[PDB]
This record gives structure tokens, sequence and C-alpha cells, in this order.
RNA sequence: AGAACCUUACCUGGUCUUGACAUCCACGGAAGUUUUCAGAGAUGAGAAUGUGCCUUCGGGAACCGUGAGACAGGUGCUGCAU
């Protein structure tokens, strides 16, 4: 839902389902023309922290 | 019409659905100039070792129905007895005996 | 103003456009003399004019395309004769008094089969 | 013989044709053959069924049959049930969803096709030939017909020479194209060999 | 000799980061431990003493290498770095000329009215930025023309 | 805007056809060209009748094939649709390019 | 967005009975997937149980 | 309305016979693919690989072969049986 002047007061799962969301669309892109061993063991990292 | 040769027909389809369209290259540009040394020499002994089949101009486009060599019409794939007697009857579209 | 008239002899149409000014032929951006007017009885291009119209004061813009020369200089000739719309039947009947006016409907015939130019049959023998 | 077909020559004018689809050149042939495959295999097990025509449609990769009987209770078996019998080895030949259509015709004695095998079934259970021609030119004159004609040829009765006669009725005109004459052709397999049946029936002068 | 090594920047001053270690480099003058510097990842050619470690850590806006651990940090696995590279490029191309090509090719719409289709791609036109695919209406497969992003590969 | 080709053997259904193909469209496009009919291509096979000899005793056939263009000129999505999608007449091919 | 965090054919449409845009604007057919944007066709409470 | 082989039915020679083409039976193997020698080729001997679909899995049948008899095949004859 917005604020009173207009710009939307955001939650807290948005930002962090969006988050899981860019990660795991960089991942699959890391696993079509994807990258070296170390590159793919941070990405997969990162998507765990997350 | 000779059972056998429709059957010696059906099998020159296969073999050239399998070798040729995708081993006519040989004859394409390794039949063209490039390194045209032996090279190209032994591509032109290597299509001999084919089949004496599954080249295109070994098929004889025979009748759909009744299988008979001449009188063929690519435009439907029967023979000029079997057009006429279908064409009468309404078994092809759009056409009739028509005269200008 | 701008009058007309067509002529479609043998395959061959022409456009025929009629006013009176100079007395000059423009036949396709080309005049007469240059395109046929030194060919093969060129007169069917003047034939109704030296009939009714002798002084000439209209220039005549003609554009044909079709076949092939005398048919477009035919076609030429009926699209004329057509193009005295303005100049009616007070000079039109006298048109028709050395024909003039038909379409002189002649096509080709067709190859019929067996034969070999639609009427000549290919030599038969007796024996 | 010397006699033009009398449907043929009246396709663009008065008798639709019995197969309406367009196809490019590409395709032509293939819908051509799979037509044929569709008219072959369902006169051969609709034997019993008194099927007249076979209309066909092909609306946009689908297949459409409309199969014109006079025992339309028959082939559906019991509340459409065969059709789709019939739509699954359609499908297989034509390779496209088939729908399947059916028109009755409540007069067998008024269309060519099914008055040949009012004939063509009988000349091989021994009756003699004229005795089935006659029926049939009686059947459609009582009817309400406007012309008939019916030729037999062959080796009929047994014989060893072959004959060819025919009987008619009323006015079969041949040659006015305005005429919607139906006209079906039909042989009968006997011992001694084929027998020819030729059938024309003048339905109306237009 | 020198090998490759992968660096971790903050991921949007990438080039920014970039010319801050060839210029790092040309301060601490080790032009000899350095070859190339190669562009959220930035591909450093270089050898391992702790100095030039410490060089490449000081560097601003840059994490720290990813390795199997951080005393001795990892080459270089390139099992398909070319590739991610070719991506990047490509991507460019992909955007900027958006070269419509494809033939025989099964595509899928997903603008306009013809959203939730597929069907194949006839002619392609790159110059013109427009794919010809036809989409089975009612059956029968209207040719329409579709952009790259209308439609996706299928 | 978007050309439409339309090409069937009969010419009454073709043209037929035609009526309801605008009637769908300057329902709610309320903008067509007009029907643009196209020269026909005539492909003409002549060929023997008989099973043997008498190569004299053939019949002419021709099978007629028509186009029509009525080329509509607005492309908003609601006409898009009613010509696109709700193709009509089985018999008939109906090819568009925008 | 069209299949985002918050999509239309995944959960539902945001207005009561309204599929998306031009398409059923009255009580008629509640179901269909319209072709301009995928989208389910059902009320506003929907959405929190999917 | 088109014979260099093909077509092709003719000829020499090399071959196989329930057969190249269909239905049926019993077995065994997914089917398929790649490649080598011997051979004028037909073929013969292989050598590698694949090992999918429905499940009662003691499966069955899309498919390749081997054996079974029904049979299949005939552009063989007679247009003066049709």
């Amino acid at each position: 839902v917005p604020l009173d002047g207009g710009r939307f007061a955001t939650s807290d799962l948005n930002d962090l389902y969006r988050r899981v969301i860019n990660r795991n669309n960089r991942l699959k892109r890391l696993l079509d023309l994807a990258a070296p061993d170390i590159i793919v063991r941070n990405e997969k990292r990162m998507l765990q922290e997350a | 019409a000779k059972q056998s040769m429709k059957a010696r027909e059906v099998k020159r389809v296969a073999l050239a659905d399998k070798y040729f369209a995708k081993r006519a290259e040989l004859k394409a540009i390794i039949s063209d100039v490039n390194a045209s040394d032996e090279d190209r020499w032994n591509a032109v002994l290597k299509l001999q070792t084919l089949p004496r089949d599954s080249s295109p101009s070994r098929q004889r486009n025979r009748c759909r129905q009744t299988g008979r060599p001449h009188g063929f019409l690519r435009k439907f794939g029967l023979s000029r007895i079997k057009v006429r007697e279908a064409a009468m009857r309404g078994e092809i579209p759009g056409l009739k005996k028509a005269s200008w | 103003n701008q009058y007309y008239g067509t002529g479609r002899r043998k395959s061959s149409a022409a456009r025929v456009f009629i006013k009176p000014g100079n007395g000059k032929i423009v036949i396709n951006q080309r005049s007469l003399e240059q395109y046929f007017g030194r060919e093969t009885a060129r007169m069917v291009v003047r034939q109704p004019l030296e009939l009714v119209d002798m002084v000439e004061k209209l220039d005549l813009y003609i554009t044909v395309k079709g076949g092939g020369i005398s048919g477009q200089a035919g076609a030429i000739r009926h699209g004329i004769t057509r193009a005295l719309m303005e100049y009616d039947e007070s000079l039109r009947s006298e048109l028709r008094k050395a024909g003039f006016v038909t379409r002189d409907a002649r096509q080709v015939e067709r190859k019929k089969v067996g034969l070999r130019k639609a009427r000549r049959r290919p030599q038969f023998s007796k024996r | 013989g010397q006699k033009v077909h009398p449907n043929g020559i009246r396709l663009g004018i008065v008798k639709p044709w019995n197969s309406t689809w367009f196809a490019n050149t590409k395709e032509f042939a293939d819908n051509l053959d799979s037509d044929f495959k569709v008219r072959q295999y369902l006169t051969k097990e609709l034997a019993k069924a008194s099927v007249s025509r076979i209309v066909i449609e092909r609306p946009a990769k689908s297949i459409r049959v409309t199969i014109h009987t006079a025992r339309p209770g028959i082939v559906i078996g019991k509340k459409g049930e065969d059709v789709e019998k019939l739509r699954k080895v359609v499908a297989d030949i034509a390779g496209v969803p088939a729908q399947i259509n059916i028109a009755e015709v409540r007069k067998p004695e008024l269309d060519a096709k099914l008055v040949a095998d009012s004939i063509t079934s009988q000349l091989e259970r021994r009756v003699m030939f004229r005795r089935a021609m006659k029926r049939a030119v009686q059947n459609a004159m009582r009817l309400g017909a406007k012309g008939i004609k019916v030729e037999v040829s062959g080796r009929l009765g047994g014989a060893e020479i072959a004959r060819t006669e025919w009987y008619r009725e009323g006015r079969v005109p041949l040659h006015t194209l305005r005429a919607d004459i139906d006209y079906n052709t039909s042989e009968a397999h006997t011992t001694y060999g084929v027998i020819g049946v030729k059938v024309w029936i003048f339905k109306g002068e237009i | 000799k020198k090998r490759w090594y992968v660096v971790q920047a903050f991921s949007g001053f990438e080039g920014r980061v970039a010319t801050s270690l060839r210029e790092h480099i040309k301060l601490h003058n080790m032009e000899d431990l350095f070859g190339e510097v190669m562009v959220g990842y930035v591909l450093v050619q270089m050898v391992m003493n702790d100095a030039s470690w410490h060089l490449v850590r000081s560097v601003p806006r840059v994490m720290g290498f990813i390795g199997g651990t951080s005393d001795r940090p990892a080459p270089i696995s390139d099992k398909e770095v070319d590739a991610i590279m070719n991506r990047l490029q490509q991507v460019g191309d992909k955007p900027r000329p958006k070269t419509l090509f494809e033939p025989g090719e099964m595509v899928r719409v997903n603008d306009g009215p013809f959203a939730d289709f597929n069907g194949v791609v006839e002619e392609v036109d790159y110059e013109k930025s427009r794919l010809k695919v036809s989409v089975s209406i009612f059956g029968r497969a209207t040719p329409v023309e579709l952009d790259f992003s209308q439609v996706e590969k299928a | 805007r978007i050309r439409i080709r339309l090409k069937a053997f009969d010419h009454r259904l073709i043209d037929q056809a035609t009526a309801e193909i605008v009637e769908t469209a300057k329902r709610t496009g309320a903008q067509v060209r007009g029907p643009i009919p196209l020269p026909t291509r005539k492909e003409r096979f002549t060929v023997l009748i008989s099973p043997h000899v008498n190569k004299d005793a053939r019949d002419q056939y021709e099978i007629r094939t028509h186009l029509r263009l009525v080329d509509i000129v607005e492309p908003t999505e609601k006409t898009v649709d009613a010509l696109m999608r709700l193709d009509l007449a089985a018999g008939v091919d109906v090819q568009i390019s925008l | 967005e069209r299949d985002g965090l918050f999509c239309a054919r995944i959960f539902g449409p945001v207005k009561d009975y309204e599929c998306l845009c031009g398409k059923y604007k009255r009580l008629k057919h509640r179901g269909v997937i319209c072709e301009k944007c995928g989208v389910e066709v059902t009320q506003t409470k929907v959405r929190r149980e999917r």
C-alpha cells in the first residue's frame, strides 16, 4: 500500500522474495551459458544465504 | 502393378531420406573449389561406397494409387487415368471440364 | 475540355486523349513520325481525320500499350473515332458510313487438340 | 464410351464437389491421397450401412467427413458409439483430429448410388437381372422422380457373349446441363464375371 | 607465468574498479606482476604474492578474491567464463541490433491479441527487426509479424 | 495497415466471404480500404483419356484459384482479434501480413 | 507485472470479477482466461489464500 | 507428358526361397545408430553402441530378425469370357 505522498511503502518480505528471485535468475543464467566452478559456488552460496 | 516394383520404390525414398540431403554435402562443397587435393579426391571416392540407391535420380515417381510409371502428374500425384476418373467424380477440388 | 475514346484492336489497348489546340501527335512520349511514322501504312492513324476534320485543329495525346504494330495502329484508329464524342453523330454518322467504329473483334484462334495451328491438321495418309 | 460423365460436366454448374478444400501446390498431393484413404476405408466397412457419398472438408489442419447414408442408426450404433470407432482410424490416416458428421437420406430409391446397390447386391444372389432392373425403375417413378435410366452390361444370365440392356422412363436429358442428374456406377462380382450397372436419375429440370 | 584470478567488486561500479586497479598498478609499479584486466566479477591476469594480494584488496570498492580459501585463493576453472563473456557481449547486440532471425524455428507470443500462442517463423527480418511467424488461430496459422521481445524463442 | 490476402477456388464463395470479413471489421475498426480483386491463376492440365493408343482424344481441364485483398486500415487491438482469430469459411485460404 | 512477484495468471485478478481490463465487466462468464494478459477471474480476497 | 543405371517387363551371369509386398503363429532382441573386412553387387562375417514406451512386468505391441503352415506373387495366356 502507498503512503500519503504516493511512493509505495513496500514490505520487507517483498525485498526478501525479490532478492531470492534475482539470485535464482542469475544462477539459472549461470547454468545455460554458465561460468566456472568458483563463480557458481559463489552464486549458489549467495542463493543459500538469500 | 507389379507389387514388388511398388516395394522397390518405397525403399528408395527411405534411403534418400537417410543418406542424402545429409550426405549430399560431400558432393555439394567438397566437390567445389577449396583444398582440391586428395581431400577432394577422397570424397569423390567416398560417395561410391554409399549404396547405388539413395540418390534421388533413382526415384521414378510412380502413381500414388496404381503405381503406373508413365503419365505421372506432379500436382496431384496420380496418373493421367486416375486423375480423370477422380475429377469427374468430384474427388479433386476446383477442377472441371473447362474451355476458353 | 478533355475528351476520350479507347480502341482495343488485337489485344492492344490505346488511350486517345483529344483536345483542340496544336496539330501534333504524341504516342507514348514519342511523336508519330519516330514511332512508326515511316513504318507499314500508318494512314489509319489519320484515316478518320482526312475523312471529316481536314483542318486537324486538335492535337492528339495517344498512349497505346499492348501487342503488335498494326494492331496498335488500329487500336489508335478505333480510339480516335470513339473520341469524337463532343463532335457526335452529326458527324459520327458518316463515320459509320465508312465503317470505322467497330472494334473489329477478330482474335486469333486457340490451337485445338490434335491439330497443329487451330485449323491445320497434320497430313494424314490413306495408307 | 462416347457419352460424357453427367456429374463431372456439371461441377461448376449444379452439382457441388464431393470434396471442397483449398490447398497450395506443396500440399495438394498428400491431401488428395489421404482423401482417397478415407473413401476406400469407409466403404470397406460400411458395406452393410448403405452409404451414398462422403463429403470432405478441411478447416485449417482439420478433417471433417460427412457421410450420407440411409441407415444412420446402424453406423452410430447406440448414441454415436461406433462413430468414434471410425474417428480413431481416420485420425490415423489423416494425422489430424477428425470431426465426423452424418446426414440421412430418407429416399434411398432417389439417388443413383443406393439404387445401384439395390441392384448390384441382388445380382450375385442369383436374381434375374430383368427383375431387379424393372423393379428399380418402378420404384423411382412411384416415389415421384422425373426421370430414371438404368443399364446393366456383362455376362448377365450366365451367358457367354456379353450384352448391354437398359430400361428407362420419363425424361432423362443428358445434354441439358441445367439438370441435376444423379449418376453413379457399380459392379457385381458374379461367378462368371463382373456386371457393370450404370444408373441415371433425373431429379428436376433446374 | 601469470595465471588468472576472479575479483569481486560492488556490482555496478565495475568499470571504475577496473580503472582504479590499472591505476594502482601503475602507482605501486609492480608492472611485472599484472597482465590484463577483463570485464559483478573482474578477471585479472596476475601472479600470487601476498604483496600483490594486498594491492588488489587495497584497490577501493573491491570485496576480495573468490576461491577455495583466503590464504591461497584459487586461479580460474574457466568452465564457461568465455560463454559468460559471450553472453555479456551478445546481450548488447541482442538488445541494440535485436536481429530478428528465425526460420522453421518455433517461437512464442506473449504480446498483442496473439498473446499466449506459439508458431514458427517462416521468414525473419533482422534489418526491420521483425519476425514473420504465423499463429494457429482457429487452426489457421495467421502469419503475423512480431518483434523479438514481443515473442520468445521456443 | 494489415494486408489480408485470401485465396479460394470458388468465385461465388470467396466473394461472398469477403462481405463478412469487412462486416466483422467495419463494425469495430470502422475503416477498411476496399475489396481488391487480383488476377486469378488458371492452371491447365490437358492430358490423354484412353488407356492406350488414340492420342488425339484429350480433355482440357482447368483449376481456377482466385485472390482477393481488402487491406484493412486501422490497427486497433479490437479489429486485430476480430480478423486474425476470427477466420471463417472452410475451404478458403486466408493469409495475413501485417 | 505480467509474470512477477505480483502476477495475474499465477494468482488472481486485482479487481473482483474483472479478468483484466477489456474482458468481463458484468456477471456472466466468471473464469474465462482472456488473451490480452493471462489472468484468473475471481473475487478480491482470492489472492490472500493463493 | 521424356529409356546413361533407375524406368525395365528383355538378355548374360551371380543369388534366395513362406519369400521384396499383407494378415496370422511360436521364439529371441527396444527400435535405431556408428564403423570394418570379404564381395562386381546382391549379400556375408561382423565389430561397437543405444536399450525407449505401458505395466498383470510369468507384461504386451510401435520395431527387427528365425522357424510354422495357410498363403502371398505373376507386365503369364485368352479383349473372341468380361
